[PDB]
């Protein structure tokens, strides 16, 4: 899913809080 | 915080309080 693809990319590598900040 | 950026390493519940903080702080532009 769209979250556990966030979800495993950020704890691998990182994300911005500005891409939590447009899925929420 | 710093929405015009940020880059966070965050998991699971942390990842969500970091989400529901930034969802919810979106008060600054």
């Amino acid at each position: 899913q769209l979250y556990s693809a966030l979800a495993n990319k950020c704890c691998h590598v990182g994300c911005t809080k500005r891409s939590l900040a447009r899925f929420c | 915080d710093s929405w015009m950026e940020e880059v966070i390493k965050l998991c699971g519940r942390e990842l969500v309080r970091a989400q529901i903080a930034i969802c919810g702080m979106s008060t600054w532009s």
